[PDB]
Order: structure tokens, then sequence, then C-alpha cells
């Protein structure tokens, strides 16, 4: 079977220009275990990201939490890409804090 | 409320390297407790809990040569499915397996659970009387009978009634302060025009432990249904949870829905609206 | 506490 994955990008705590926060990503309903998932700061790919350990669920499909220690600002834009067998190309999601 | 421990055991095949990954994944009331990795660099059980400290150097010998039995399991069946299958080598594939038993309030057995899954598929499980099995396919026929015939079943039976429920019941009494805990859902909701004089309200719930939690809008007195969005929980990251639920209103009446959010760790559901 | 396999599939 092919799930393609679900995406949700967030903060830990609600967004607050200039308070350490956190910026999740949690990638879940996908299969096979195969995938590819970065945070993005303005389009550029985050370095110092870490993540839970693979993990599934009733339904078999597995999921991860994608996270970084960060500080919002206004006109910083951050997003989560996602790339896996079901998807014909990376599919990035937008962080919105007002969502 | 109920309690109860899992393995969620995951094996999965690769062309070339002859050992398939292995990871196992244990929980308790669903906070993963314990985890093996067969391709660290030196595989063996890990805490993954705080409570799990305590546990000395025979726990986890024991516990790691289990993994370490399972692998060839998994090597195996993943093998044997390859041919039930007909399907050819070079490739990669999927092997999966839940146990565990869940436990009343009591702390006493409510039921025995064993299935696996192939290619994220139901293959094979053990049936609530632990005796019997149900094989969601053709191939899975092949094993119904061979594990029939070897009656696997009692030796599980074994396992889930006791071992599972004993070693829960010790995993409940020392993780006491950190499993039983409940943390109440804090809660707001958010406005978003969505068309012409449609808007969507959306009701948070932030910050609450267990996961498991109800949200409701209603129009005056009655439930909602149609144009309602429910997104998946989701872990926050510090232990707690989220979730939302959206719902399209007419432009201008929007005080008219009110949304409730059910969680045991609240002495009365919580009521709000979009307060502007 | 794990379990451990019998019969393989
Ligand atoms: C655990 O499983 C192994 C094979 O995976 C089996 O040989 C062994 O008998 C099982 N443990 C017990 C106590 O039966």
């Amino acid at each position: 079977i092919q799930r393609t994955p679900k995406i949700q990008v967030y903060s830990r705590h609600p967004a607050e220009n200039g308070k350490s926060n956190f910026l999740n990503c949690y990638v879940s309903g996908f299969h096979p275990s195969d995938i590819e998932v970065d945070l993005l700061k303005n389009g550029e790919r985050i370095e110092k990201v870490e993540h839970s350990d693979l993990s599934f669920s009733k339904d078999w499909s597995f999921y991860l939490l994608y996270y970084t220690e960060f500080t919002p600002t206004e006109k910083d834009e951050y997003a989560c890409r996602v790339n896996h067998v079901t998807l014909s190309q990376p599919k990035i999601v937008k962080w919105d804090r007002d969502m | 409320g109920p309690h109860s421990m899992r393995y969620f055991e995951t094996a999965v095949s690769r062309p070339g390297l002859e050992e398939p990954r292995y990871i196992s994944v244990g929980y308790v009331d669903n906070k993963e407790f314990v985890r093996f990795d067969s391709d660290a660099e030196n595989p063996r059980y890990e805490p993954r809990a705080p409570w799990m400290e305590q546990e000395g150097p025979e726990y986890w010998e024991r516990e790691t040569q289990k993994a370490k039995g399972q692998e060839q399991w998994f090597r195996v069946s993943l093998r044997n499915l390859l041919g039930y299958y007909n399907q050819s080598a070079g490739g990669s594939h999927t092997l999966q397996q839940m146990s565990g038993c869940d436990l009343g309030s009591d702390w006493r057995l409510l039921r025995g659970y064993l299935q696996f899954a192939y290619e994220g598929r139901d293959y094979i499980a053990l049936n609530e009387d632990l005796k019997t099995w149900t094989a969601a396919d053709m191939a899975a026929q092949i094993t119904r009978r061979k594990w029939e015939q070897s009656g696997a079943a009692e030796h599980y039976k074994a396992y889930l009634e006791g071992e599972c429920v004993e070693w829960l019941h010790r995993y409940l009494k020392n993780g006491n302060a950190t499993l039983l805990r409940t943390d109440s859902p804090k809660a707001h909701v958010t406005h978003h025009p969505r068309s012409k004089g449609e808007v969507t309200l959306r009701c948070w719930a932030l910050g609450f432990y267990p996961a498991d939690i109800t949200l409701t809008w209603q129009l005056n007195g009655e439930e909602l249904t149609q144009d309602m969005e429910l997104v998946e929980t989701r872990p926050a990251g510090d232990g707690t949870f989220q979730k939302w639920a959206s719902v399209v209103v007419p432009l201008g009446k929007e005080q008219n829905y009110t949304c409730r959010v059910y969680h045991e760790g609240l002495p009365e559901p919580l009521t709000l609206r979009w307060e502007p | 506490f794990a379990p451990s396999n019998y019969p393989a599939l």
C-alpha cells in the first residue's frame, strides 16, 4: 500500500515575536516509512533539526515529529518540506501562526 | 479510565542487505517507554521513559534478547510473505505487529491484542477470544492454518493474559507520577473569512494529556456535522497535545455558534464562542 | 515486557 503523508506545521506554544518557541512539523499517515522532511526558514533548509523516532498508529501508517527551537519574528516565514514516494514532487506547507 | 501496554514492531526488508531493519517500540497508556533499533551501533532496548531507569541489567538483557529473537522471526516471515505473494527480490517490504493488553480502571484485563500487517495492510490478527484468527486475505489463509495446526494462539493468549498484564501493572506502579496525570485543554476560537458571506471559526485545544479529546461545534443547541473539519490530534512536543475543529459560518451570525471541549481532565466541558 | 513470536508467518 502507499499512503500519502499528512503534514502539519505549527509552533509548540502560541507564537510570540521575540519569545523563544519550538517549530514543529508533524508528518503522519504515511506508508511505506521512507520519508524525507525538512524545516525551512525563509525558504532555506534548517541544519539543526531533530525529530522523534519512527512510529506508527492503529491503521499501520507511520508518523514522525520534526522540530527545532526558534524565535518567531514578524517577517521570518517558516515552512516544512516533505518528499515521499506518494508525492510526484516535494510538498511544501507554510507555517501559519494565526491559524 | 482504562490502561494498556503495546509493542509496535516493524521490519523493513531492503535490497542487497540480507538483514532487514527492525524497530520495536513499547508503550504504556500510549506513552513510549522502551525502544529497540537494529541499526543502532549497539542494538538493545533503551529506556524511553524516566521510570524505566530503575530496571537493572538483567531486565534489559532479557528484553534485548527477545528483540534479537524477533528480528529473525521477522526476517523469516518477510521471506515467506515474499513467496506467498509471488513477489520478486531486489525490493523493499514492510511487516508490522501490534501486541498488548487493555486494562480497565480496575487494572483488570479487558482485551488481548495481537495482529500483523504486510505492506501496510492487515494480514492476520488474533481474534478477541484469543483462541482463533482472522486472515485478511488468501495468503493469510495459509498462515491461519499453519497456526491453527501449531496452536500458536495458546502461547500468545498466555502472554497477553499473564505476563502482559503483570508487567503492565508494574509499569503503572513505577510511572505513577507521570503516567496517571491529566492536563486539561486550554481553548480559544479563531476567525477567518472563507468565501462571500462565509466565515471559518476554529475551536482550538492546547496543552492537554491524555490525547483523547472531543471537540464539537453547535448552532443553538444542535450539533453540527456538515462543513465541519476536525484536524488530526498532534503532539505539541512537551508531552501534551493539540487539536482543533473548524466550521463554516454565514458572515455576521457568528456568535450563534458555540463549541465544547471534552476531556477527562475537565470537571465540566469548556464552552466558548468567537469573542471579537 | 515484550512478547516473543512462535511460528513464522
Ligand atoms: C519467544 O519466541 C521465540 C522465537 O521467536 C521462541 O523460541 C520462545 O519459545 C518464545 N518464548 C517463550 C517463553 O516461549
